């Protein structure tokens, strides 16, 4: 049949289990405990726990009245001007009895895809019906929402998850799932995570399903991206011919696009610590120039070869 | 009506009338006698005779009255690759052949499929990896697309798979001289010796550029009203080419080696109005072709000239680039 | 009502200098049925725009010089207040592309479509060298398709950055800077038309050399000189210059006389003062470079290094957004090389 | 057809053929642990003191939202200048007195501006004049219903013609008259025209910018001196109002965080109260970092000129890279449907399109034509951005880069140029044709030559003042 | 019959998909286990993503395949609203079916926008139990990361030499053609892991032959039908640049460029590829050559005149290879 993915099987059902952004999570917990939910626009990078946070907040605020107190408007359902003018207005005008302090919930996930006119009609129905219902937004980009909506909401800028909270939650999941782990494998999972908690959970689940013991090489065998160790050796090789060989064989002939190679090289240079800060900045500038030349249209092998030549010159000289 | 541009007035209406290109014209007349051609490409110097060739092909394949109906011309223009090209092609495919004429019966094959001409459609904001694939697969028997390009730089092998690649070789001097002299004598253009070679050298074999330059020179001669033969200097002025005496003075100044003299000469010359790109090109022609310079000097000057030209193409100030280039040449 | 404005020629026969070009334009205006696309290039302030206006006046009539101002507002994907004041007339149109920046493809395409929607309406394009590659391609595509109601006449400082097909499909017209005798004649005509008491004609010659082949700068010099001394020019009156040029000269003096980091801080402050007064960075780089090249205490190799750095940073400026960074980099590079 | 004399041959000029060793990989955990990301000191999250709630206030344990909780009850608390309040109150009472008489007076407003209290002020005026909440009746028109002629024309005429069942202090209030839909709000301006002709109650329209309302309406408003413009309030007064609201709540707060909140919220009263409502709960957690501090700044002089020269070259290359990369996105972005697209305007021009399809896709009625380039689009947040990384790395150790990041702006140096050009126009007028010719002239030469010479003329005429009049404007604009 | 070989020689099952092995083994493990998550195939065109997934879907879906799959295309003339309506109608229906697990065949997702991808992933969220999604793309950098996190990410690499050679051996016996070893070597070198390219070259060579029964196909025929520069011509150009004078090197370069109609760019990458096989005494030679050639290519991409760029290429190569000497 089917197996429940660990991204959804171990999804936190309460606000306490959500890690990262401790101040905002604690304030949301206090709001749920007391009441009087404010209008907020949860903004930040995807996969950091915004939709789960707002859903848990709605759960803790309402309880049994979840079904009839929350109207969820996602990109799957139509969210045009007629939707805002009719169904949101009717839901605000709906007479639902709640304990004091609680209010009806109107969640508009991925609100960055909203049309301008729908947002313009949304501010008035949220200003007039603020005594009975409260709105909650969750968008990846906060600049796609017009200024009047931001003037009526407390914009939440959720930050990227650090390594400590992700690492401890992965330890908790491993302990509750009986997963054999090793330090290098966890470090590789965090390295590929980029703070994308969903990506980290998916990578750990795939590693467990495929290679059993979670080692660094096993994690890097399923990331289907250029290997950070191979890229690091390719950037830091004392011989230019070895670097050209590596990029030709393990990168160009393996189907890795130029954008992926440039991104991996930039990440490796940013992760570098042996070389000086000025030399690191020079390499990052060179990688930025290579990305410039690829964006102009020249994403050719020769551009990567020249970037490697100048990086090797920087390493050998100065 | 009153006037026709000579680039389009003297187009070869007959496929066999096309100058040279025997290996192309014979195969295309055999193909039209077979009454079927696939989606096929061309590659060669711009203005070598690609659009003229396809126009002659569809003239000897279709009827003159059917020109404005069966042929619907979508080149690299205001037409957008996925916006208005696709809908136009689709509603043209739904459209059928109009009434046949009297001369198109048993003389022209007039096959049911249409011919759609796309000139330089590779250089468009929309990448057509499979845009026309289903519209020439489902409508193969009622339409056909021909693509025109300059080089063999194929981007996507789909949409250009069944390709009959024919090559237009570079136009030789003799046939270009003969055709352009024929055009001039039909248009009673008065010119003396050495001129037509100057136009073909300026245009670098581009006959459309050569024809336009000849028309402009004839217009200038008629507007002057003297009636004398057109001289080469008017041709150089009409194309932006710096006169050779100035180039001789420039190379003498950079051979002198005096910095202040070079700066003063550049300052005086930017008041003449001649473009710096033409100066760089003529310096390249005078330096690389010459056999009186050492290998290292040419090796350095080629890179210097290339850097100066690339900087000039980026919309930068011409005086500073020209001064830097002349000084760097002097320091060599 | 400025002198450069009120003494601008308004007819083809009123043109004094470049008699051959005047006759050529007169003969083009002789036949109004055919006007090929013109690309006038040359140094600034030599009469290219004046010649185009005179040609348009001759071909259509007196209504060409009745210009009207239409304000067009546009918004890009970044929601920026892109405003363009399209200068219009009952016989032609004027568009400046560099006032928009990168969006000079979409805005030009929209303007051309709007104009062509309404024998032919001329579109005058100033500083055609500033057009981007996509904008130039769009212009070329407009030329062939819209060759019935739209005839593009472009005036540019330099014709080098233009693409090859535009050169192919245009009648290249060169407008050389007039010889100093012609500037002297024009200034003498202005003087005898407005009664400036000159003790000698050498002042007009000196203004002609000071204008380095620019008519508008010479006229503005005459204006400022006459309004300074109240119609009483003498020989002892010094050749004045705009304040930004003087501050640039002071900056080069400070650069050549001082070797310290605080000198670079002062240079950055002076560049901030210059840019805040709305002066383009290209001419600032030009004047700064060509005043650094005139310093007597420099040898050949240092001056070659200065011109090389100026060229490199001009390349960077033409592909950059913030001019202060590129100008500061050029200052720092010549500053380190000056040691 | 195809003939060539060239034959297959081998190149021997370089060194003999290179033997190619395979490069195997045997990475060990000792180098795997080097993948540990170095602690980025560029990010500088600073904490503030936790709020201490004093006492048990009834206002603290409230249910309504704080901007609604602190809604003004009189004309002193609504944060608006007093002259404008007195003028609008006088107009309202004069209109109510005049409209009682059977009726040259057309009650009309355009309450345009960038303030916040553009709606609550009218309600406070109604509370003041009526003396009770239920005495006055306001038909508040919003954007959440359809502002079409056939859906509201008769209702508005009935409201403005007959009495209200219960002094009938009736008023018609139009919020969000800046936003209009072409088909959803079709015939709206006809509704305003018809109401203005047949009116016996005041009509008030509030907006953000004056240009949306048609020019004849502007002329009618200006003839009766009913065109009221509101301006934003300085940060000092709104900060004082926030301090008064907090001391009314008996909550201790530090002044620096309140100043930062006021600065980042563009001095918006609703936004500030909303942020303080969210961020002043009874919790032990720290507060938002707001404005980030110095992330271990080492903005030294650079010692040798080589280091500062290399840094400036790096800044120039950074600027070039950013200018190239900030407007080139690999992911195509959607085009907003409710936006005045030229293609959408052209589509609506054709009369073949019926009503049902028109309601499906409409646009906001605007005086700006919204163009866009599908190929040239802004970068998405997840996309690679080297420019931002290098900028935050360099600004962490050099403050002057951060200063340069905001010393000059795109909006700046353009309004400054417009102001200088209009001052030059006034000076040249003070001695039409120049009005059109200089605008016809390229703006680059205006920046270059004519403006400094105009300054020279102005300062020469001002020197003898201590052929033209009023030269001080050109002097002060060039200053 | 008289059809293109692209659709004629599609793999009817998973066994005939050569080159890719890890993804096929993972698919076989999935079908043996029964778990079929959301899949995502991407990579260079012609690797066989569509062929692999159609083989999968047919071998799972038997005879009601024609009803219970639907093949979609994001680039067709439907629009975001129409594709959304189609997906909702195909997922929220539960028609007459023997076994469930509805499959989505959505090709060319690289042209999909951010809002469309968000809607797609939301539909994936809502209808996971009944419908499985296998959206297909080609570049992984043109897709929003939220869509990547909800599908089993499988990268596709270009086919190796052995699989291509095995498929050529399979094709030749069926089509009664034959290829010389040098011709096969050149073809697999120019293929660059593009299978459809190989099939089109084979069909073009068969059509080109006057008697396509016992006639041999050489390197010239494939190199002229495909439209690729010949290695011998580029080697001759390189040796003329190296061991010959300036004038004759320029003449040879211009003559080759006019005769074969190859761009200066493709000449530059060909020269780089040829020189990479050879070794250089000094490394600064290679550094300078790579940097100068990259700058020349970048300047060519913007535009200009070709003569000065060819002169720059010749001068840069000469200077680089005299630096080592
Ligand atoms: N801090 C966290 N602690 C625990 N689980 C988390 C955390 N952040 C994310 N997750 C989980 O990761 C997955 C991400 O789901 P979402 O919250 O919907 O992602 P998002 O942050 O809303 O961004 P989107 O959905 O891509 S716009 C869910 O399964 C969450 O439960
Ligand atoms: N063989 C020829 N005989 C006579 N005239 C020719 C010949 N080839 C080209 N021309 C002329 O050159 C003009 C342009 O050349 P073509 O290649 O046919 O058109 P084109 O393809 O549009 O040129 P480009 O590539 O766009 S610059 C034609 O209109 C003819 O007038
Ligand atoms: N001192 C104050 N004066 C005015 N409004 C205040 C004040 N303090 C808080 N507010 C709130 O500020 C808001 C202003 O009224 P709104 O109707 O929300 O906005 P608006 O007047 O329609 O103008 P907008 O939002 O820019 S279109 C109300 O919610 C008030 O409760
Ligand atoms: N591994 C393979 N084994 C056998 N045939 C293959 C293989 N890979 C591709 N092909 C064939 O090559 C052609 C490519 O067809 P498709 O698989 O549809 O292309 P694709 O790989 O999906 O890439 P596109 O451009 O996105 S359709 C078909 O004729 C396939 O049968
Ligand atoms: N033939 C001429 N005789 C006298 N003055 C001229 C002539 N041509 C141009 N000018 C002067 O040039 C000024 C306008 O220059 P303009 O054409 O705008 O320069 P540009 O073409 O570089 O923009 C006018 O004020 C006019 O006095
Ligand atoms: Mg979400
Ligand atoms: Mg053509
Ligand atoms: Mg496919």
């Amino acid at each position: 049949s089917l197996q429940l993915p660990w991204v959804e099987k171990y999804r936190p059902q309460v606000l306490s289990d959500i890690v990262g952004n401790k101040e905002t999570i604690d304030r949301l917990q206090q709001i749920a405990k007391d009441g009087n939910m404010p209008h907020m626009i949860i903004s930040g990078m995807p996969g950091i726990g915004k939709t789960t946070s707002v859903h848990c907040l709605a759960h803790e605020l309402l309880g049994r009245s979840y079904a009839d107190g929350v109207l969820e408007l996602n990109a799957s359902d139509d969210r045009g001007i007629d939707v805002v003018r009719n169904q949101i207005k009717h839901f605000a005008q709906k007479k639902l009895h709640l304990p004091p302090g609680k209010h009806k919930i109107v969640i508009l996930d991925e609100a960055d895809s909203m049309t301008a006119g729908a947002q313009q009609a949304l501010r008035r129905t949220m200003e007039l019906y603020s005594n009975s219902t409260r709105f909650a937004f969750a968008c990846n980009q906060s600049n796609k929402i017009i200024e009047p909506l931001q003037s009526r909401c407390a914009i939440l800028r959720y930050s990227k998850l650090s390594d400590e909270d992700v690492l401890k939650r992965l330890l908790q999941i491993i302990k509750l799932e009986d997963v054999k782990y090793t330090n290098d494998g966890l470090e590789a999972i965090i390295f590929t995570a980029e703070g994308d908690m969903r990506q980290a959970i998916n990578n750990l689940q795939s590693t467990v399903a495929g290679h059993g013991l979670v080692n660094a090489d096993n994690v890097f065998k399923i990331v289907d991206s250029p290997h950070p160790l191979i890229v690091k050796k390719m950037l830091l090789a004392s011989n230019l011919e070895d670097s050209i060989q590596i990029l030709r064989t393990d990168l160009w002939k393996k189907g890795y696009s130029s954008i992926d190679i440039v991104t991996t090289s930039f990440r490796v240079t940013k992760n570098l610590a042996q070389v000086k800060e000025s030399v690191r900045l020079e390499m990052i500038k060179e990688i930025g120039l290579t990305h410039m030349r690829i964006l102009e249209g020249v994403g050719t092998y020769l551009q990567l070869a020249s970037m490697l030549a100048k990086i090797h010159k920087l390493n050998n000289k100065a | 009506l009153a006037q026709q541009p000579w680039v389009e007035k003297y187009r070869p209406k007959n496929l066999d009338e096309v100058t040279a290109q025997d290996h192309a014209v014979t195969v295309l007349k055999k193909t039209l006698k077979s009454a079927n051609l696939p989606h096929m490409l061309f590659y060669g110097p711009p203005g070598t005779g690609k659009t003229s060739t396809i126009l002659a092909l569809t003239k000897e394949l279709y009827g003159p009255d059917l020109m404005k109906s069966r042929i619907l011309e979508l080149n690299a223009s205001d037409e957008r690759g996925i916006s208005i090209v696709r809908e136009k092609v689709k509603n043209f495919a739904r459209l059928t052949v109009s009434k046949p004429s009297k001369h198109d019966l048993e003389n022209y094959p007039c096959p049911p499929y249409k011919i759609i001409i796309l000139d330089e459609a590779d250089s468009m904001t929309a990448d057509a990896q499979s845009a026309l694939r289903r519209t020439m697969e489902t409508y193969s028997g009622v339409t056909r697309f021909c693509l025109i390009c300059n080089y063999v730089t194929r981007i996507i092998d789909p949409l250009a798979s069944r390709c009959s690649k024919f090559r237009f070789k570079a136009l030789d001097a003799s046939n270009a001289i003969d055709r352009l002299r024929f055009i001039s004598e039909q248009e009673n253009v008065k010119c003396d010796d050495g001129v037509l070679e100057r136009i073909l050298d300026i245009s670098a074999g581009d006959l459309r550029r050569g024809i336009t330059l000849l028309q402009s020179a004839s217009k200038g001669a008629q507007y002057l009203g003297d009636g004398k033969n057109i001289t080469s200097t008017q041709v150089e002025e009409l194309a932006g080419v710096v006169p050779h005496d100035i180039l001789i003075e420039i190379v003498e100044k950079v051979k002198s080696g005096d910095f202040d003299e070079i700066k003063k000469y550049v300052n005086t010359f930017m008041k003449s109005g001649w473009s710096a790109a033409s100066v760089v090109n003529q310096l390249h022609e005078y330096y690389i072709t010459n056999d009186n310079f050492d290998t290292n000097f040419k090796n350095q000057i080629s890179w210097l000239l290339f850097t100066t030209d690339s900087r000039l193409n980026n919309g930068t100030n011409e005086h500073i680039q020209l001064l830097n280039l002349l000084v760097k040449i002097s320091q060599l | 009502s400025l002198w450069v404005d009120k003494y601008r020629p308004k007819s083809l026969n009123a043109l004094s200098h470049n008699e051959e070009l005047t006759n050529f334009l007169k003969s083009l205006s002789d036949q109004p049925r055919d006007l090929p696309h013109l690309l006038l290039y040359g140094p600034n302030g030599t009469g290219k725009k004046t010649r185009c206006m005179a040609l348009l006046e001759s071909i259509f009539g007196p209504g060409v010089y009745r210009l009207k101002i239409d304000v067009r507002q546009f918004v890009t994907a970044s929601n920026r207040k892109l405003e363009l004041n399209v200068v219009s007339s009952p016989y032609h149109l004027e568009i400046t592309p560099s006032d928009m920046g990168n969006n000079d493809r979409i805005v030009i395409q929209e303007l051309l479509k709007e104009v062509a929607q309404m024998r032919y309406k001329c579109v005058i394009i100033n500083e055609a060298n500033s057009l981007t590659k996509d904008a130039q391609a769009a212009l070329r595509r407009t030329m062939e398709k819209y060759s019935k109601n739209i005839r593009l006449i472009m005036v540019c400082d330099s014709m080098s950055p233009i693409i090859a097909p535009i050169k192919s499909r245009c009648l290249l017209i060169r407008c050389p800077a007039p010889s100093d005798s012609e500037i002297s004649t024009i200034l003498s005509d202005v003087v005898t038309n407005e009664r400036i008491q000159l003790e000698t004609k050498d002042i007009l010659k000196r203004i002609a050399q000071a204008s380095n082949g620019n008519l508008r700068v010479s006229l503005l010099m005459l204006e400022s000189m006459a309004l300074n001394n109240e119609l009483a020019l003498k020989s002892s009156s010094p050749i004045i210059k705009p304040d930004w040029i003087i501050v640039i000269h002071k900056l080069t003096r400070k650069i050549v006389k001082e070797r310290s980091v605080n000198s670079l801080i002062e240079c950055r402050a002076v560049l901030y003062d210059l840019l805040a007064h709305c002066i383009p960075a290209n001419i600032i780089l030009k004047e700064l470079t060509f005043s650094l090249l005139d310093v007597e205490t420099l040898n050949t190799t240092n001056k070659s290094s200065i011109i090389e750095y100026s060229s490199v940073f001009d390349e960077r400026l033409s592909l950059g957004n913030k001019a202060i960074f590129h100008l500061e980099g050029f200052i720092a590079k010549v500053m380190c090389c000056l040691d | 057809v195809g003939d060539k004399e060239l034959s297959d041959r081998s190149v021997d000029i370089p060194l003999p053929f290179r033997t190619i060793p395979p490069l195997n990989h045997n990475f060990l955990p000792s180098d795997y642990e080097s993948l540990k990301d170095k602690n980025s000191a560029s990010c500088i999250p600073v904490r503030y003191q936790a709020p201490v709630l004093l006492g048990t206030n009834i206002k603290r344990n409230t249910t309504l939202t704080w901007p609604q909780l602190f809604k003004p009850v009189t004309l002193k608390q609504v944060l608006i200048e007093p002259k404008l309040k007195l003028r609008i109150k006088n107009w309202i009472e004069t209109s109510f007195h005049t409209l009682e008489k059977p009726t040259e007076f057309v009650p009309l407003m355009i309450l345009h501006g960038n303030s916040i209290g553009k709606k609550t002020l009218i309600q406070t005026i109604m509370r003041e004049i009526a003396g009770d909440d239920n005495s006055y009746q306001i038909y508040e028109v919003n954007s959440n219903m359809n502002r079409s002629k056939k859906d509201l024309l008769d209702i508005l005429l009935d409201f403005t013609t007959t009495h209200y069942v219960k002094s009938d202090y009736g008023l018609v209030l139009f919020n969000d008259v800046d936003v209009l839909f072409k088909e959803h709000d079709r015939g709206y301006w006809a509704m305003i025209s018809k109401l203005c002709e047949f009116s016996r109650r005041p009509l008030v329209l509030t907006c953000k910018d004056l240009s949306l309302v048609p020019s004849e309406l502007i002329a009618l408003a200006s003839e009766q001196n009913s065109l009221f413009h509101t301006k934003k309030i300085s940060t000092s007064t709104v900060y004082a109002f926030l301090t008064k609201y907090l001391k009314s709540l008996e909550i201790e707060v530090c002044d620096d965080w309140l100043r930062d909140v006021v600065k980042q919220n563009n001095a918006d009263i609703r936004k500030c109260l909303m942020h303080l409502q969210f961020w002043c709960v009874d919790t032990e957690a720290d507060l938002i970092s707001s404005k980030n501090r110095l992330p271990v700044l080492t903005s030294t002089l650079g010692s040798s000129v080589k280091d500062i020269s290399q840094l400036t070259d790096l800044l120039s290359i950074n600027d070039v890279i950013g200018q190239a990369t900030l407007n080139r996105s690999m992911v195509r972005q959607e085009i907003d449907s409710t936006t005045m697209t030229p293609e959408k305007v052209n589509t609506f021009q054709d009369q073949n399109l019926d009503d049902e399809m028109k309601l499906k896709f409409d646009y906001v009625i605007d005086y700006k034509l919204h163009l866009n380039d599908p190929n040239r689009q802004p970068l998405l947040p997840f996309e690679l951005n080297i420019y931002q990384h290098i900028q935050e790395q360099l600004e962490a150790r050099y403050s002057y880069v951060r200063e340069a990041n905001h010393r000059l702006d795109n909006e700046y140096l353009v309004n400054r140029f417009k102001k200088m050009t209009e001052s030059t126009l006034n000076f040249l007028a003070s001695r039409e044709n120049a009005e059109i010719d200089l605008l016809s002239a390229t703006t680059q030469q205006i920046k270059a030559e004519i403006n400094p010479f105009v300054f020279e003329i102005a300062k020469s005429d001002a020197n003898v003042k201590n052929f033209n009049a009023d030269p001080s404007i050109v002097v002060r604009k060039w200053e | 019959e008289n059809l293109p070989w692209v659709e004629k020689y599609r793999p009817e099952t998973l066994d005939e998909v050569y080159g890719q092995n890890e993804v096929i083994t993972t698919v076989r493990k999935f079908v043996d286990e029964g778990k079929l998550p959301h899949l995502l195939f991407y990579g260079p065109p012609g690797t066989g993503k569509t062929s692999t997934i159609v083989a999968l879907a047919r071998e799972i879906y038997g005879k009601n395949y024609s009803n219970m799959v639907l093949e979609l295309n994001a680039s067709d003339d439907r629009g975001i609203d129409v594709v959304r309506n189609q997906i909702k109608d195909f997922a929220s229906t539960r028609q007459i079916f023997s076994k469930g697990f509805k499959l989505i065949i959505l090709d060319e997702a690289d042209a999909m926008t951010n809002a469309a991808q968000n809607a797609l992933r939301r539909v994936i969220e809502r209808y996971t139990k009944n419908t499985r999604f296998c959206v297909l793309a080609n570049y992984a950098h043109k897709l929003t990361p939220a869509l990547l996190s909800r599908c089993t990410r499988f990268r596709f690499q270009p086919l190796p030499q052995e699989a291509i050679e095995r498929r050529i051996a399979n094709v030749l016996v069926h089509e009664k053609l034959k290829l010389s070893p040098n011709a096969e070597k050149a073809l697999i070198e120019l293929s660059n892991g593009d299978m459809r390219r190989v099939l089109n070259v084979l069909q073009s060579c068969k059509a080109t032959l006057d008697n396509p029964d016992e006639d041999e196909i050489s390197d010239d025929v494939i190199y002229e039908c495909c439209g690729a520069p010949r290695p011998s011509d580029l080697k001759a150009v390189l040796k003329s640049i190296l061991e010959d004078d300036w004038g004759t090197a320029h003449y040879t370069l211009n003559k080759v460029r006019s005769a074969k109609g190859l761009a200066l760019i493709d000449l530059i990458e060909g020269i780089v590829k040829i020189l990479e096989d050879y070794e250089l005494q000094n490394e600064e030679t290679r550094v300078h050559l790579l940097t100068k050639l990259a700058d020349i290519e970048y300047s060519i991409s913007k535009g200009g005149n070709d003569q000065i760029q060819g002169s720059a290429v010749i001068g840069a190569i000469k200077a680089s290879f005299e630096n080592e000497t």
